[PDB]
């Protein structure tokens, strides 16, 4: 029925993202109270998404 | 005692070490002096020459 008809749209789409940059991006610590040794940890990367 | 301090647990910061049974052995048994004392009793069968 719509063989030369225009047709538009409000569509819904899933929220995506990708990284494009990695800031602030390693913050550590020599975690060391109880525990048997010194233990080396990675605290969170901040992202430029 | 640890049910008493359920969700509580002891150790050595500097180690993985927490406190074995000989302590808290020790502990009560100076516990249970201490309550003997408390009210002038004996606290555990025991024989007397008196």
């Amino acid at each position: 029925k719509y063989e030369n008809h225009t047709v538009t749209l409000k569509i819904l789409m899933t929220l995506r993202y990708v990284v494009s940059d990695i800031l602030k991006e390693s913050r550590y610590q020599y975690t060391k109270f109880n525990q048997p040794k010194s233990k080396f940890e990675n605290l969170p990367q901040k992202l430029l998404l | 005692v640890k049910a008493y301090m359920f969700g509580i647990v002891v150790q050595n910061p500097d180690t993985g070490q927490p406190m074995g049974d000989e302590f808290y052995n020790h502990i009560l048994e100076r516990a249970v002096g201490k309550a003997e004392r408390a009210l002038d009793i004996s606290i555990l069968p025991d024989t007397q020459h008196e």
